[PDB]
């Protein structure tokens, strides 16, 4: 259980840090990474 | 150009740059790092290069990567890194395509450190995921037997959910990994 | 790795007979074995190297009481394959009991193709759920399969029998089929007769000669399923690399598949994928959502046109599932086939898990309930008598396939950490 | 002319339903991509496809509406225009100040046929009672109607007539700006965007329309799940809308044969000098 | 957006075959489905887009006891629709209960084509009034469109029954079926039976073939109704666009048609507006007076003349109509179709609400009442017998055609304050 609260916590810090770092290339990460809308979701 | 690109063939050089070193074929590859499997989970400071070769050259001539002209094959080769007392073989390991043509020039020591680089970071990522196809697989494999051994059943379950976020996670960084990159 | 291939059931034979054509047309390869003048490309999963360098056939084909393999015999594909593979009541008990007696020599031969390969990787069956014969005798052999091989891989390719009626006792049939299945088995592609049907009937004009054209159907869907393979690229080369990504859950293994040309002989990859996500394109039949979805294309692709396309198919939101997790579409690309004339060349399939299969697992469940209730329909089979005086394993077998509606009705609902 | 001059409506029917819940977000609040993917969905959803170029088609937002012109908290809605990019041997003709004007053309013809999509949405409602809303909603979506097709028949199509005679007939590129030119001041001209008032009376005309569509909606949402709630409110509207109209007629008798852009307006004959001044 | 047909009775089989038809030959498309050689235009309306770009009519055809299908069964065109959506007594209540037993399936049906498509805006119907089979069942289906589908719109093509007699009972079938056309429907277009046949009768010299002929002129009516929708300019390229102008009030929805060339196989506009002003032009029958004219132009025009010519028609008041309020003529225009022969290019269409309508309906209440009153005409049919056995649905009817009626006398006074 808090392996997983661990990991969660973690990959939403990485995509809320990747969604402003470069304009166009890194940003399309963030599109196909969030497909469900399931991050943001959770924080 | 033509001389260049007839006597010495400079366009194979790009195709087999890609193809090889870039980990551009992967037919290749996923026997190559399923050969290398217990070597080089194996502790590195042990590891000698002659123990590569022999098992690279079989490996090189079961898979398609033997079709193209042995030149080219001839100029690849493995090669590692200086070793460490916390070294292990996934750590240290690098192929080294030499250059023994004047192709030098326009494949400059520069943008061969380049090639290393993104090698060393494709090399990696391609490990864990097979690290994690292997989770799924015993995922897939013991829990037909623990259906008699009822009270692991919530743990059970529960790894089953973790690795479905990863397996999600591992799956499209490795499709960008495939487009535009 | 190498993988090899059973065929078992009258259909089951005959869609191997036209895989087996479709691959020997599709590759270089002469039907007397030979390869083609013109022949890169890989052979080395489902074709032994012989030694004219003859791409045989890593195929058993198991039969008993044989109709159709006399038809088999006489032809010019019969040079192809046959490297003696071949071995020769409509119940489940009575080719379940049938197969019993003779597991030791056909066991051998599996071992002895086994000695003959040097990687396995798996066992891909072809099946025909209540087909007579093949029913009870192919659960059978699943049961051995998974038995003495722990370490390979199983899939199935099966039809399921719905032709809206005809024979009482198949619901009892492909009911305990459907229980081995489930535990028997790692992984199972789902195919349905009526669909399939009306497909047939949709796009062509014909009653009758459906076999004949289903054949075409699954061959150019299971070649589909494996061309990445066949031809390689690098994503997902292996079989199991594939399936890890379409099994979300051990209890959920069961594959809805499509084609994008319902007839084939230049639109973009943007049209087709909003074709194949109308169910039209959907060869398998509260809100039934899948949980994952994959999709391979082959064809004249522009890489940067499948990025921009699937923001837009994205924002459009035509992915009518809701998820209880994280899980999402998987795009994979494949090549386009050699020496085929193809019109509109950019052809696509899609791999992904649906509840909607449910429904009609429960259709046979209602179904055989009531021909339990009225008990007029178990017509009393000696068969079944010997081999199960109480029938208390159809009990079991409901009992099981109970728990996988539950189960998947808990898979619906937006938190699975739930169970059903 | 295939976009700005709106020859495609297809392009527009589709992209309005499907871009509406990113639109309908204060300003600020938008985002680039969603307009962008959008955009392209409407494009390739429609059936124009063939162009060339459509691939300098942009978005932009101008919150400071033709004031500048010698809404401000909401866009998407409003504050709406394309960017649109030029080649560089193109740019010799067509530049930034063109790119401006065009700006400042669509952005007023694209009210006018968003107030007209209100009215639509309206009016399916309900397809004794009281039935003057009724009146009022059918002479508002006439009037509306009739305001863009004397702008299209009156301005667009003929002077895009004669400027695909004028380029014909060209002899040098000292012509071709010249003709240009015209043409854009001519467009300017005939249209209400060069007025020294800018018809401010036109604006609240629209205004009491967009206020109209907002409470007759809201009444009837509640009312399918009471004088005030209907009758007063629908009155004020009616007596703002007409005052509005007389008051256009008014303001455009005095300027500047060409007297009959005031008959097709009206055509009946209503509410035309019903009201004597002095 | 996207609109499905419907299509009952036998005329209205008719004219769907005419219109699918002509439609077919007025775009780039083969009877076979396939798109023609030299095909930028709109077919994403009433064409689904298949497999082979196959524009596949968004068609469904309703008839019990088939005759005229198995004549379009063998044809060259029986390829072009029929996706399986053919499915198989002259009373309305008759036709009312036959289609009451069988509602479910042919809803499915509807359901099934509505998930077919990816958006909807309407059902347009084909209908004959007191056509025997089709009066009844299609009162049941709008009763029951307008029911499932509180968000969609409907429209009505329909002939009215006057050949000046034959049936003592189609005006009780006739005004039942007004009745349902009045409350469960969005928007009607009327047609006469005896005007179109006086029209043929005038252009021509034929008696008896008026079906064949009249089958064109609906087809061309009706396509120049949607032709501005199906060639893409930007005016009102939606239906409910259109449909907004051209209803006042909810209670008058009748629409009256015309054509420019009575025959077409070098005018100016100013020429057409004069003769669509006249009588002679317009195909449907104190002073009657128009609430609001439209009218759509297809040709060759100069757009200054336009203008000047809505001046000098406007100067010289030969729009013989008085409201009560503001409304005007509205102009649009659309495009001239290829690949067709048309000389004088110069076509339009009006599209207008007309009071003259209500004395032609005023005949039928004359003749109901007349009927009603002698009481041996009823004839006492069984249908109508259990489905009522008080006969008050026609007391229910003649009370909201008389409503009508009254609705129609108030909206001829110059206000429309007062209600009648």
């Amino acid at each position: 259980r808090i392996l997983t609260h661990f990991y969660q916590g973690i990959v939403q810090q990485f995509l809320v840090l990747l969604t402003t770092s470069s304009d166009e290339s890194l940003r399309f990460l963030s599109f196909r990474l969030d497909f469900n809308e399931h991050y943001k979701a959770r924080e | 150009l033509d001389v260049l690109n007839k006597k010495y063939s400079l366009l194979d050089h790009m195709q087999a740059m890609r193809r090889y070193l870039l980990l551009g074929q992967g037919d290749f590859i996923r026997h190559l790092m399923d050969l290398l499997k217990p070597e080089l989970v194996r502790p590195a400071t042990t590891l000698y290069q002659h123990n590569l070769t022999g098992i690279l050259e079989t490996a090189v001539r079961a898979t398609n990567a033997q079709f193209d002209s042995p030149e080219i094959l001839r100029r690849l080769d493995v090669r590692l890194l200086e070793v460490s007392p916390g070294d292990t073989g996934w750590d240290v390991f690098s192929l080294d395509y030499h250059v023994d043509g004047p192709i030098a020039t326009v494949f400059t020591r520069e943008c061969m450190s380049h090639y290393l680089r993104v090698f060393n970071f494709l090399w990696r990522a391609k490990r864990m995921e097979y690290i994690l196809t292997d989770i799924r697989k015993g995922h897939m494999c013991n829990a037909k037997l623990l259906r008699n051994m009822p009270e692991f059943s919530g743990v059970l379950h529960q790894c089953h959910i973790l690795a479905s976020e990863m397996v999600h996670f591992i799956h499209q960084m490795q499709y960008y990994i495939t487009f535009e990159v | 790795r190498e993988i090899i291939t059973l065929q078992l059931g009258q259909c089951g034979n005959q869609i191997g007979f036209e895989f087996w054509k479709q691959l020997c047309a599709e590759h270089g390869i002469s039907p007397e074995g030979i390869v083609e003048e013109f022949a890169t490309d890989r052979k080395d999963v489902f074709f032994y190297q012989a030694d004219d360098e003859h791409y045989i056939p890593r195929a058993v084909l198991l039969d008993l009481e044989p109709r159709v393999i006399h038809s088999i015999l006489n032809s010019p594909y019969a040079k192809l394959y046959n490297p003696e593979n071949i071995y020769l009541g409509n119940n489940w008990a009575s080719g379940f009991s049938q197969g019993e007696k003779i597991h030791e020599d056909i066991f051998d031969i599996i071992d002895r193709e086994a000695d003959g390969s040097d990687s396995l990787e798996g066992f891909v069956l072809c099946h025909s759920i209540a087909g007579g014969t093949g029913s009870g005798l192919g659960s059978y052999l699943l049961e051995r399969l998974n038995d003495r091989y722990p370490k390979k891989l199983v899939q199935t390719y099966s039809v399921f029998p719905n032709q809206d009626e005809d024979v009482v006792v198949q619901p009892y049939n492909s009911l305990l089929t459907l229980k081995r299945l489930t535990q028997n088995a790692d992984c199972v592609v789902v195919l349905d007769n009526t669909a399939l049907n009306r497909i047939a009937t949709d796009r062509l004009h014909i009653q009758n000669p459906s076999f004949s054209q289903i054949n075409q159907l699954v061959s150019t869907i299971m070649s589909a399923s494996t061309t990445t393979l066949r031809y390689p690229g690098y994503m997902n080369n292996d079989l199991i690399g594939l399936i890890a990504s379409l099994i979300p859950t051990p209890r959920l293994h069961f594959l809805m598949t499509g084609y994008t040309p319902l007839t084939t002989d230049k639109t973009t990859v943007l049209d087709v994928m909003r074709r194949l996500l109308q169910p039209k394109n959907v060869m398998v039949s509260t809100n039934h959502c899948y949980i994952a979805i994959l999709n391979i294309i082959q064809g004249e692709v522009d890489p940067t046109q499948v990025h921009k396309s699937l923001q837009r198919i994205r924002e459009r939101k035509l992915a009518n599932f809701i998820p209880w997790g994280p899980a999402s579409i998987q795009v994979a690309l494949s090549r386009k086939s050699p020496y085929l004339p193809s019109a509109h060349r950019v052809s696509g399939l899609m791999m992904a898990n649906h509840t909607s299969i449910s429904s009609l697992f429960e259709r046979t469940c209602r179904q055989y309930d009531k021909l339990r209730k009225r008990e007029a329909f178990l017509e009393q089979f000696r068969k079944e008598d010997m081999f199960k005086d109480n029938f208390d394993e159809m009990d079991t077998s409901r009992e099981i396939v109970q728990q996988l509606i539950d189960e998947y009705h808990a898979a619906t609902r937006p938190d699975y950490i739930s169970w059903g | 002319k295939r976009y700005f001059l709106m020859d495609q409506g297809d392009f527009f029917v589709h992209f309005m339903d499907l871009a509406e819940e990113e639109l309908r977000k204060p300003v600020e609040d938008i985002t680039p991509p969603r307009l962008e993917a959008l955009l392209e969905l409407a494009l390739r959803m429609s059936t124009a496809n063939t162009d060339p170029f459509k691939d300098d088609l942009k978005i932009d937002l101008m919150p400071h509406d033709l004031i500048t012109q010698l809404e401000l908290a909401l866009s998407g809605l409003e504050a709406f225009s394309f960017d649109y990019i030029v080649k560089w041997p193109l740019s010799l003709i067509i530049n930034r100040k063109a790119l401006t004007r065009y700006q400042m053309l669509f952005r007023h013809m694209f009210y006018c046929k968003h107030v007209e999509r209100q009215l639509c949405s309206v009016w399916i409602s309900n397809k004794q009672w009281f039935a003057g809303a009724f009146t009022l909603r059918q002479r508002m979506l006439n009037f509306v109607q009739n305001i863009q097709y004397y702008m299209m028949f009156e301005v667009m199509e003929p002077t895009w007539h004669i400027l695909e005679k004028n380029l014909k007939s060209a002899s040098n590129i000292d012509d071709v700006l010249g003709h240009h030119t015209g043409f854009l001041d001519t467009c300017l001209k005939d249209c209400m965007l060069t007025n020294p008032e800018l018809l401010k009376v036109f604006s609240k005309l629209m205004s009491v329309c967009v206020m109209f569509t907002n409470c007759m909606q809201k009444f009837t949402q509640s009312m399918k799940l009471l004088v005030s709630g209907f009758e007063a409110t629908i009155n004020k509207f009616d007596k703002n809308f007409s005052a509005h109209l007389l008051d256009l007629l008014a303001r455009l008798s005095i300027y500047s044969g060409m007297a009959s852009v005031i008959s097709r307006l009206d055509f009946n004959g209503f509410y035309t000098e019903r009201l004597e001044r002095l």
